[PDB]
Formats: structure tokens, sequence, C-alpha cells
RNA sequence: GGCCAUGGAAGUCGGAAUCCGCUAAGGAGUGUGUAACAACUCACCGGCCGAAUGAACUAGCCCUGAAAAUGGAUGGCGCUCA
């Protein structure tokens, strides 16, 4: 993938942030989880690289 | 120690860089750095010599 | 708090005819007309002038005034879809295996036909919603145009196409195949 | 207050040399990099000053000094947009000569 | 339904002291025998005095100056929580001091389960200039040539059963 | 291209450091990218719109916390400006 493309696909599939309990994908600059069986927690952490 | 009178020098041999309003800036700047590692910069760490240069210590013009 | 009155300002260009009767919002520009009904929703709109209408809530609570900006927004999508167009520009994303994308018509019906998406023997078939134009880019390769007047309508078939090409049973930070929309515009540029 | 000092302070050589220097110019520019500056000044140590900061504070601070050197009476509605400071003392001649230059301009 | 009484009492005279101090305070309450009850629940609170050594010496009705001018009044509170003990400051719009301390009772009710047993009445004021008034929800009652509509409008029938479609126009 | 480590690390591998100068603005640097630079993005200061904004805390109702065995009990129906 040229770097142009595989920074497109990144945006899509690794620039997220993911809820520490329920291990939602939300958006990045998400404060608070979007689902309801979490307890809209704010205890987030980026989505890990490779 | 090693300030002696030849790290004036060093100001106008390095006369290209901090182009600070007066030369003796140029000092400054070099001074700046010298803590980069700290070794004995008038025997002692910079940040005391150089910080009280700009406060007024003794007096260097240098033209 | 119970607001007292919430105002929104609607604002319609010079060649564009909104007509609003019992929350039917019929909006008409040069690229055509488009309609929405918003029974679900407590507004009642006031025409300014020819180009400019309030849209009003009153009395309205937290969720209920949330519900007021998004009305003005939707009706401002509207205008500039009958105005300007829409235009999803999407790039095709593979590491090995090309993607082999044709716009094929079967049972008198358009569909975008996906084949060799990450070697699969799958063919991926996605259906052309009404009011939405697909073409194959000439000047660029592996991009395609999925144009129109309604956005809703627009983003949504090319959520569909990337949507479908999802990667299953691995890694996807490593495995980033798939179809993705790279830009969002108009058909008109500005 | 904090900020005020250094607000106030922008407001102290604001002047000063105001007085002491002959009735400036325009000094528009846009894009423009910090070694551009930083090397313009050096054309100008003595030559001029190179004086800049915000649009609006910059008058308040003087809008009002039309009580200590009011002559302006008017010349203030010319702040408008990305505008530095640009100091001196010569001839007109010898302005546009120690400046313009140093370009990075491009596409 | 309440009515503000004016409740003035002293300490007993002794031979050491006898002309006590008179104190007042003003008592929201719905009738005397609870406004003289109040008066002697916060002297306690205050001073070193009791309903058996002391003396209520007069109880009046305190009414509205103006009871048809629309008025803002700031009432400040001090309640107890099921957790602790908290100062409050609420704004209320009424045309009696006493109507907007009803308003009050039932508020603080209705909002933090807070029982008339649990609440002490600092002070109520009169709010006289427009940039007295702190709170956003009856300071947007007090802009210019305010209008607003009453959409849906229900009307109470007196019979079950109407022969007619419903409608809610006003 | 700060020092030292380092095959290389030049802000973005790792350690003493956290300074100076011009500044209104810039960290010996918050990231994506490189074998490494470069490159872009930030921190802060600017132009622009112009009237409000941020943080911490308290307690009401609601949600999460909240997993057991016949199908089933606010008494039942049902009830959402109740
Ligand atoms: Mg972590
Ligand atoms: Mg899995
Ligand atoms: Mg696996
Ligand atoms: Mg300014
Ligand atoms: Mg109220
Ligand atoms: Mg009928
Ligand atoms: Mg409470
Ligand atoms: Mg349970
Ligand atoms: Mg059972
Ligand atoms: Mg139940
Ligand atoms: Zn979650």
């Amino acid at each position: 993938i040229e770097p142009s493309l595989k920074a497109l696909a990144s945006k899509y599939n690794c620039e997220k942030s993911i809820c520490r309990k329920c291990y939602a994908r939300l958006p990045p600059r998400a404060t608070n989880c979007r689902k309801r069986k979490c307890g809209h927690t704010n205890q987030l952490r980026p989505k890990k690289k490779l | 120690n090693i300030p002696l009178d030849e790290i004036f020098e060093i100001a106008r041999k390095m006369q290209h860089k901090s182009f600070g309003k007066n030369l003796a800036s140029v000092s400054k700047e070099i001074l700046g750095t010298a803590q980069s590692v700290g070794c004995r910069v008038d025997g002692k760490n910079p940040h005391d010599i150089i910080d009280a240069i700009n406060a007024g210590e003794i007096d260097v013009p240098e033209n | 708090m119970k607001y007292i009155q919430t105002d929104q300002i609607l604002d319609i260009p010079e060649g564009v005819t909104v007509d609003i009767k019992a929350r039917v919002v019929k909006v008409t520009g040069p690229r055509g007309e488009l309609t929405k009904d918003l029974k679900h929703i407590d507004v009642t709109f006031n025409k300014i002038n020819n180009r400019a209408i309030k849209i009003t809530v009153h009395n309205g609570d937290r969720k209920h005034v949330a519900a007021l900006r998004t009305v003005k927004s939707l009706i401002a999508n509207l205008i500039t879809g009958v105005t300007k167009g829409y235009k999803y520009k999407m790039r095709f994303v593979y590491a090995h295996f090309p993607i082999n994308v044709n716009i094929i018509k079967k049972d008198g019906q358009d569909y975008v036909e996906i084949r060799n998406f990450l070697g699969e023997k799958r063919v991926r078939e996605v259906k052309i919603h009404e009011g939405v134009t697909m073409e194959i880019s000439s000047t660029q390769k592996d991009e395609l145009i999925v144009s129109g007047n309604s956005l809703e309508a627009v983003s949504q078939n090319a959520a569909d196409i990337q949507q479908i090409c999802r990667v299953r049973n691995k890694d996807i930070r490593k495995f980033l195949d798939g179809i993705y929309v790279s830009e969002r515009g108009t058909i008109v540029e500005e | 207050g904090g900020a005020r000092e250094k607000k106030v302070q922008y407001f102290s050589k604001l002047r000063e040399l105001l007085e002491e220097y002959k009735s400036i110019f325009v000094v528009g520019v846009d894009n423009v990099s910090s070694q551009q500056m930083h090397e313009i000044r050096k054309a100008l140590r003595g030559d001029a000053v190179v004086l800049m900061g915000k649009n609006t504070m910059v008058r308040r601070a003087i809008r009002g000094f039309l009580s200590e050197l009011p002559e302006f009476e008017k010349l203030l509605p010319f702040i408008k947009g990305n505008v530095g400071f640009i100091f001196t003392n010569g001839d007109l001649k010898s302005i546009r000569d120690i400046v313009v230059s140093n370009v990075v301009a491009a596409p | 339904r309440l009515n503000e009484y004016q409740v003035i009492g002293r300490n007993l005279p002794t031979e050491s002291v006898p002309e006590p101090k008179l104190f007042r305070m003003r008592i929201f309450a719905p009738n005397t025998v609870v406004a003289k009850s109040r008066y002697w629940y916060f002297l306690q609170k205050l001073h070193k005095v009791k309903k058996a050594s002391g003396e209520i010496v007069s109880v009046n009705i305190i009414s509205e100056a103006k009871p048809t001018k629309v008025k803002t009044f700031g009432i400040w509170l001090r309640y107890e929580s099921r957790s602790g003990i908290h100062n409050m400051y609420k704004e209320y719009r009424d045309v009696t001091r006493v109507g907007a301390v009803e308003t009050m009772y039932q508020d603080l009710a209705a909002r933090h389960r807070a029982r008339f047993r649990s609440i002490h009445i600092l002070k109520v004021v009169e709010l006289e200039k427009t940039d007295d008034v702190k709170r956003q929800y009856v300071k947007q009652f007090l802009t210019k040539d305010l209008k607003f509509p009453l959409p849906h409008r229900v009307q109470k029938s007196k019979k079950l059963f109407q022969a007619t479609a419903p409608t809610t126009f006003y």
C-alpha cells in the first residue's frame, strides 16, 4: 500500500480509541463510551498499533 | 572554569549564531548550550553563570 | 430548563424555493426537488422572506432543543443538494489482490459488483440506490465516484460499499484491504 | 493578572521610541517563516525596529493613548488584518532597500 | 398554603435583667400555632433561650406590599440532604413573597427530595434591578415584548364520549 | 545533524539535561512518517468571526455494577406531562 492510501485505510481501521471495560471501538477523540452496558465509561485507551 | 578570555572569541568565531541584539548574547547563547551535558563551565554548571550574567554580574561591553 | 423559545434561520439561495406545509419540506432548486417528512419532530416554521425561513421550538427541554439545529442542517443539505449536488470519491485499497469492480445490471437493477476482494471466490453485490449515480473514474486509477442530489442516499450507498469489504479473522491493522471513502465534496466545485 | 504584566509590557516599548522615531507606514506580511523575520532583524539592528503583536490589543493600548501623543487623532484605522510593526528614522528611499528580499515565495 | 408572620419574643425578665432585648423573626408558616413553634426552633439555634424561659410578645401577618405587581424574588437556603448540610441560592417569579416561598418548598421537594424539616430559609429578597437576576430560568421572562404560544392544548371533557375528532389548536 | 550512547537516530529508539538567543510565537519537542535526514502535524503565538467560556465538586431521578435453577408475580390488569 502506498503511504497515501495506507493513511486513508488507517483512518478507519487503526485511528481509534478502545473502551477498557467492554472493548468498544470508539473515535480517537471520544471521552465516553457510547455503549450503555458499560455505563458510558471514561476509562478509554488508544487502540494499540502494530 | 575555562571561561578565560578565549571563550569571548568563540563568540566572534561563531558570530553566525544567535543574532542576539548585542554580541554578548552570542556568548550567552554559546553558554546557553554549554550546560547540555554540564562540565567545568566556570568551575560549575551554567544557568548560574549565564543567568547571572544577564542579571548583571561584572561587565563585558565588548565594543 | 425549558427554554422559552429557540430559533434557527434557514437561508434560501436565489434560485431555490423552499416550500413547507405540515412538516413536509419540499426544496426546489436548479438541480431539482427534494422532500422530507419531519412528523417525528415538534417544530414550527415562519417565512421571514423569500430567502430566509425561521425555524422555532417553543418551550422545549434539552433533548427537544437538541433536535432543532439538526433540522436546520438537514434542510441546508437539501438546499445544497438541489443547487450544488453531492460527490463522494472512494479509493480501492488492496495490498496483494486487485479488486475487480464492475457496474452490472441484473433483474433490471443496477449493482456494484466486487470480485477478487482479498482473493475470495465470493462475488459481492451492492444495490445502487435510487437517485444515486455510480461512475468509474477515468482520470484516476482505482477510484469510484458516487454522486447525487441526496446526501443521505449517496453517503449510505458509499457506506454499503465500504462495509461489504470488511476483513474477517485477521489483524485489520495489518490487513488494511477494503474500499474506503477518500473525498467528500460537491458536484459544483467551490 | 500574570499576562497583564506582559500585556502592559507590550504596551511599554510599544511607544517610548515611538516619538523618537519618525512617522512610519504600512508593514504588511503573510506566510512568513520565523527564520525569515529573524534575519530581517539582523539587517536592522540599528537600522530600524521589528515590533510585532496582535491586532486588537495593539489598538487598545494606544487606541486610548490619544492623551499623551494625541497627534494621530485618527492615525489608527489602518491596522487591518495581519499587521506587524517596523520602526525607522531615515528616508523613504532608504526603507524597502533594507527590507523586502528574504523571499521564499513560490506556487 | 402559607402566610408570612412577624413573631417577636424575648427572654423572660429577671431581677438582673428586667427588660431583655426583643428579637423579631419573619416566619413563613401555614398558621399561628406553627409560627410560634418555628420561632423557638431558630432562637435555640442562636440564643440561650427556651420556650419555658421565654415569652412570645407579638404575632402578626405580613401581607405583600403590592400583591398585583409581578416581581422576581431571590431566596437563600440552607438545607440538609441525605449526606450533608448545604447552602443554596435560588430565584423565583411571583407576585407575593409568600407565593414564592410556597413554590420554593415544592421545588426542593421535587428536585432534591428535601423535606420541609430539612430546610432553613436564610433570606427572601425582591430583585429591584434586572441586572440583579442571576438565574436563567427566570431571566428569560424578563425580555422585551415577550410572546410565546401554548401548543398542544388538551381539553378536559365532562362527558366520557365525544362524537367528533379531538383537536389541540390554541 | 546539541552532548553521551548508537550500525544510524538529524526533536520523534535510549540516558544525564529542560538552556540560550531572536521573539508576540515555538518543547532540547505532541504525533504520523524514514536505515537516517527530510518531510508534514502539534505545544504556543498570530489573522478571522464576536459574547460568552473552562475546571473541580455536591445530590435528585435514570443507567451500569446486578449470575440459579417449573412459568409468575408493585396482589392482578395495566400504567410513561402516570
Ligand atoms: Mg494504556
Ligand atoms: Mg477476532
Ligand atoms: Mg489469527
Ligand atoms: Mg491586537
Ligand atoms: Mg422553578
Ligand atoms: Mg369525526
Ligand atoms: Mg440533594
Ligand atoms: Mg437482581
Ligand atoms: Mg424458575
Ligand atoms: Mg414491577
Ligand atoms: Zn464501553
